[PDB]
């Protein structure tokens, strides 16, 4: 019999355990306050908004509690004709699995199909194969456009929420291009980089009914050295911030790190980014270079400036872990820290608040 | 959770600073981009369970012998690395990199790594080392300096087609494992 | 110092202990959904979702599982003049207690006053 | 939970249909509904946990003495009610209420209660009468037929004034109790 009430309660139950196994709890949320809805006010199982509300709990405190790895998204291009007629010709970026290495992936992928081999020219397409027999591959790995969720860019929300976001309910991709543009003097190799990114947009949104899913519309991307400063700040910020805040939140945690962050941050030993940055552009003759475009640095300036007193938090909590371990360690950090405020502040010229 | 570290030392003149940078960003052989900050750590596994992992980008520049020796102590394994295809390369691994390096921590698991394993191979970077008198250390020299220092594996990697260099970082991780 | 949250924070717990040890569970429900409006879309205290939800399921089972008992309510005259500004000529509609008996109810109202009569 | 069972019967002159209907309805006196249907059961406590009670409405008539033996079989105490300002209810009381009653269920505590409380002291209704040879049976006598009877307690209520009526049941319900 079923009428179609008792089914779909069947059916929420089972889609709910199976989102709860399966490691996605917002969704499993989600579809629980529909089940209590309907229960409460249409059929008043009280005993099932009992247990219903006790798993929903356990929900939320397992969103937060723990932490889930995030997949790694590539992006496999089905070149050639040799293939069937639904996969000639386009792009299906796999989703992939929690820590898979893009030579795992391929190596899957090869065993997909005969004619294991590889392209090499990744940005663009191959003419000679773009109809030709003998079925040819090219499998990289790319980055997941974060979500802009909704009612979440206002609120300080604690990482987890956006760890968990920073990998699902994600639609657009993308990928990086180093173009060589410029002078390949001695030292400076950053006075060439050119990135024309790839725009990626899969109209269904992972996770769904399969793992693959094609591409749907693909489009070119163009960044400049300045603006390419720019983006690189910004990730810096934002690593060093979320280092910051993860250590916030928790006691049983290596110090290794944040050694790390600040070790990578005080010595560019092998390769220097500040004086190279400034070689590129501090000069006038990045002005006689960019006479009309300017305020670029100006954006540099103060994201390094505000990556300064998170760098300063950075090394409070060093001292927090900081012992005769540390002692060197934090001993030169101290000295380059120092060396740096005053450098950004009288040498620059740079203001701060 | 658990933590890795690890060391890579050598020269300037071979450009293991691509290397480990082209490990790190995942990126396509020949697409690399370069950044400004040293010390390219990663969030990556191969065998087991998720674990944290770094990778100590040391300066080949003779003045920065000031402020490396601190890192190497409370360390899990080395990697020593070294190139095939540079002879200068050569003679500073027999001069600095293996004597005092090994001298500084004698006790841990240690691994050695071959560089531009593709110019190895290429004829014109091997004639225009015969005619500048160079020589591509082949594998047995390799396994020489390997029994040598007793790695647990001798290993060879490369940048152009990143044949193995997944194998060799496997390998490094498996050492204590 | 308390910012206006967590006041209301500990307001609302204290309300919600009250209503549950009071056998009045409809309200307790109806003052935890407040709670966790605010707590999962302005602090993000999950713990106290978790807490709480877990709360309101108790709340609903005990609705329906047990059964409690129905006041008896009486309606008092206190006519005349020599009583005060306050009980002069109006009827109090005393809510009463469980099982309580009308003899028992006038009882007490005449401890709550001189001139014990009907 | 837990329930009552209790008998009360007695003659039609009397009216303990009154007393009772006014008993379970809560009412004032001298407002009092009457009811259609018989078996005027109650969900009302006095002491110690609620529970649940009943009230057999027994018929006066003589032909229905067919159907009542059934319902004194498994009960808990029994109310045998009697008049105290009517003789022709003592009478009865003597007669049949008292003798064949207790015949059948000679084994549970008993309770006896006196109605009309109120004309056993007025003037008026004792003066008609004593015109008529009626005699109000005073309190000795009903002391008299309890000690005879050997209920838990002899008691004497109204309907008019209510003048322990819950005291009455009280005591009923605490007979067990």
């Amino acid at each position: 019999v079923y009428t179609q009430q008792e089914l779909k309660e069947k059916l929420y139950q089972e889609i709910i355990s199976y989102f709860d196994k399966g490691k996605m709890w917002e969704k499993a949320i989600k579809l629980s306050k529909e089940l209590a809805e309907t229960y409460e006010s249409k059929v008043f199982d009280y005993e099932g908004l009992g247990n219903l509300l006790k798993k929903r709990a356990s929900f939320y405190e397992n969103i937060i509690k723990a932490m889930r790895p995030q997949p790694e998204y590539f992006a496999v291009g089905y070149y050639g004709q040799g293939f069937p007629s639904f996969l000639r010709n386009k792009i299906f970026i796999y989703r992939g699995k929690e820590y898979e290495r893009r030579e795992d992936f391929s190596l899957r992928l090869l065993t997909q199909f005969p004619n294991a081999e590889k392209m090499t020219s990744t940005t663009p397409p191959g003419e000679d194969i773009k109809s030709s027999p003998k079925q040819y591959m090219q499998c990289f790995t790319v980055k997941p456009v974060m979500s802009l969720p909704p009612s979440y860019k206002d609120k300080p929300v604690p990482e987890q929420i956006l760890n968990y976001y920073r990998a699902n309910e994600v639609q657009q991709f993308r990928y990086s291009r180093p173009f060589r543009k410029g002078e390949k003097d001695p030292d400076n190799e950053f006075a060439t980089m050119w990135i024309e990114r790839t725009t990626y947009t899969t109209a269904y949104t992972f996770p769904g009914i399969l793992k693959w899913f094609e591409v749907k519309q693909i489009s070119t991307e163009e960044i400049s050295p300045l603006e390419n400063a720019i983006e690189t700040m910004e990730l810096t910020n934002e690593r060093i911030s979320n280092c910051v805040q993860q250590h916030a939140w928790d006691r049983s945690l290596s110090v290794h790190p944040l050694s790390m962050l600040l070790s990578g941050i005080v010595d560019p030993a092998v390769m220097g980014g500040f004086s190279n940055y400034e070689k590129a552009f501090f000069t006038e003759k990045y002005l006689q270079e960019h006479p009309e475009d300017q305020e670029k640095v100006e954006l540099l300036k103060r994201l390094i400036a505000l990556q300064m007193p998170l760098l300063t938090e950075g090394i409070r909590i060093h001292g927090e872990k900081l012992t005769e371990q540390l002692k060197p360690l934090h001993e030169r950090l101290s000295s380059c820290f120092r060396e740096l405020k005053e450098k950004v502040e009288k040498h620059y010229g740079v203001i701060t608040l | 959770m658990q933590a890795i570290k690890c060391v890579v030392v050598g020269d300037g003149a071979v450009a293991k600073t691509c290397l480990l940078i082209s490990y790190t960003t995942n990126a396509f052989p020949g697409e690399y981009i370069p950044t400004v900050f040293d010390n390219y750590s990663a969030n990556v596994m191969v065998d087991g369970k998720p674990v944290n992992l770094g990778l100590w980008d040391t300066a080949g520049q003779e003045d920065y012998d000031r402020l490396r020796p601190l890192s190497y102590p409370q360390t899990d394994v080395f990697l020593i690395c070294f190139s095939l295809v540079s002879p200068a390369s050569f003679e500073n691994v027999r001069a600095k990199w293996y004597p005092e390096v090994r001298h500084h921590c004698p006790n841990t698991p240690i691994i050695l790594v071959g560089t531009k394993l593709d110019l190895r191979d290429d004829k014109d970077t091997i004639e225009k080392l015969k005619e500048k008198k160079l020589t591509p250390i082949t594998y047995p020299q390799g396994l020489a300096m390997a029994k040598e220092i007793g790695a647990v594996k001798y290993l060879e990697c490369s940048a152009l087609t990143q044949r193995g260099l997944k194998t060799v970082f496997d390998e490094a991780i498996r050492a204590v494992l």
